[PDB]
């Protein structure tokens, strides 16, 4: 095996140990992450076992996406890229290398024999990694769980366009009520979840009193009640958007179902839009690039 | 290249994840819980291997069903040291194989740990799974040690020769 190959390699086990660890932790306090889940229940509100699996299962089944800004970006160079990159592939590295440290609590996988592949060793003059064996692919990529079904994806800060993942992905991930990198998540271990335990999300997400409300946009969606999603879903920073972070590769178009493309905030026109559209959609005999 | 779409799952511990990096690295990895799922492209004889080790798609069957159209291959990892639960794996499998959009897979079983003092041989597996009273499925068993890799590239060969 070639050994940049070998490097990559580490590093996504190391990821996947990121994963292990986080599941690690909800899975030791499983017990008292239900009991706050149903405090909130009870506190908002019923049966609320039914309804806290109701919402489990909203957030569980919602899609995954990964916005970006076709007017700034060539799509068409980011689709023959073949994968998607994260941002180690720059001074805001060395920020997310320290948010991430903190918030995942890498230095619990020190002693991992993957941690050398997984450690930067910190940044050079240039903001670039110390360490020669640091692998990009021990990073996870950013997305978010777009719940709502947002208008733009769940993050259109990031732009228009966004991909939505193939939700197999979504057991590869863990889940923020806030961004990470933000003030209000804190640098705070307990409030990142798996796949698998979306109580602890719904026992920490943001139900703040004015603007979008998480939760309560959470708790009508359980109860099947039709509603338009607050205007600032999914447009700002903070609790607008439920962050995740996929822990491992992502490859397109293996492990893409749509490609949801902006007409009107791109650098190409309609028709070369349209055409690039019908010629990937034929050649993948799938309806994965969408215009809209 | 020629790509082949492999789905490789199987209970718990029967030895997936050890297999695919196995194939992929040469090594005997750590033990890393598989929380999702791992992914790994191995090129082996002119072929494009993408094999997706499932940790557990008993809880998550409607997530992984946009793959199943285009799976080529099913590979079934068994621990053929563990006798208590062989018939788990029976029922497993089952569940696997009644799948429609997996009726042109073919299937390819892994008895793995045949290491082990204890460990049942291919044929035994072969009766306990139930393999010879399938129809209408292209399959093959293959005895497998993941630890020293016995048996993997066999079953490579087969797989490549029913692409
Ligand atoms: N003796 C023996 N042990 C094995 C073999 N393959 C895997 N194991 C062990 O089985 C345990 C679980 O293996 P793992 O790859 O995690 O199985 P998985 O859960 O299906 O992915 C590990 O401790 C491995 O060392 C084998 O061929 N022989
Ligand atoms: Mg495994």
């Amino acid at each position: 095996p070639s050994n940049e190959e070998r490097k990559k390699v580490y590093g996504r086990l190391f990821g996947k140990q990121v994963l292990a660890h986080i599941h690690s932790r909800c899975q030791r306090d499983a017990d008292i992450i239900r009991e706050k889940a149903l405090r909130r229940i009870s506190r908002e509100c019923i049966d609320c076992a039914l309804l806290l699996n109701k919402m489990v299962d909203i957030l569980q089944n919602a899609r995954l996406t990964i916005n970006f800004n076709a007017a700034k970006i060539d799509f068409v160079s980011l689709l023959k890229n073949k994968e998607y990159l994260n941002s180690y592939a720059p001074a805001y590295n060395v920020g997310r290398d320290s948010v991430e440290t903190k918030a995942f609590e890498l230095e619990k996988l020190a002693d991992s024999p993957y941690a050398p592949y997984g450690q930067t060793g910190g940044f050079s003059v240039a903001y670039t990694p110390n360490s020669r064996t640091f692998s990009t692919t021990s990073r996870p990529i950013y997305a978010a769980l777009d719940f709502l079904n947002g208008e733009n994806g769940g993050a259109s800060a990031y732009g228009k366009s966004f991909f939505e993942l193939n939700d197999n992905v979504k057991t590869n991930c863990t889940f923020s009520p806030f961004d990470i990198y933000g003030h209000r998540f804190g640098l705070d271990t307990s409030k990142l979840s798996t796949f698998w335990h979306m109580e602890n999300l719904i026992a920490s997400c943001q139900n703040d009193f004015f603007g979008y409300n998480c939760f309560k946009s959470l708790v009508k969606m359980a109860k099947d009640e039709k509603f338009l999603a607050h205007s600032n879903y999914g447009k700002g920073y903070e609790g607008n958007y439920i962050e995740a972070h996929i822990h491992g590769d992502v490859c397109l178009f293996r492990d893409i179902k749509h490609v949801y493309l902006s007409l009107q905030e791109n650098s190409y026109s309609k028709s070369q839009l349209y055409d690039y559209a019908k010629q990937i959609n034929q050649a993948l005999n799938r309806d994965c690039i969408i215009l809209y | 290249r020629p790509e082949m779409r492999i789905l490789m799952v199987g209970l718990d511990a029967a030895g997936k994840t050890t297999i695919l990096y196995k194939l992929k690295l040469g090594e005997i990895v750590t033990t890393i819980p598989t929380i999702g799922f791992n992914v790994e492209t191995v090129e082996y004889k002119n072929i494009s291997f993408t094999v997706w080790d499932v940790g557990g798609l008993d809880k998550i069957r409607p997530l992984w069903r946009h793959y199943f159209q285009n799976t080529q291959g099913l590979i079934f990892v068994v621990d053929s040291n563990d006798r208590e639960r062989v018939n788990e794996a029976r029922e497993e499998l089952m569940r696997m194989l009644a799948e429609d959009e997996l009726r042109d897979a073919v299937l390819l079983v892994f008895a793995n740990k045949q290491d082990l003092p204890n460990a049942m041989n291919a044929a035994e597996i072969t009766d306990k799974l139930g393999l010879h009273s399938l129809r209408h499925r292209n399959w093959y068993i293959q005895a497998t040690c993941a630890t020293s890799g016995d048996g993997l590239y066999e079953g490579l060969d087969w797989l490549s020769n029913q692409l």
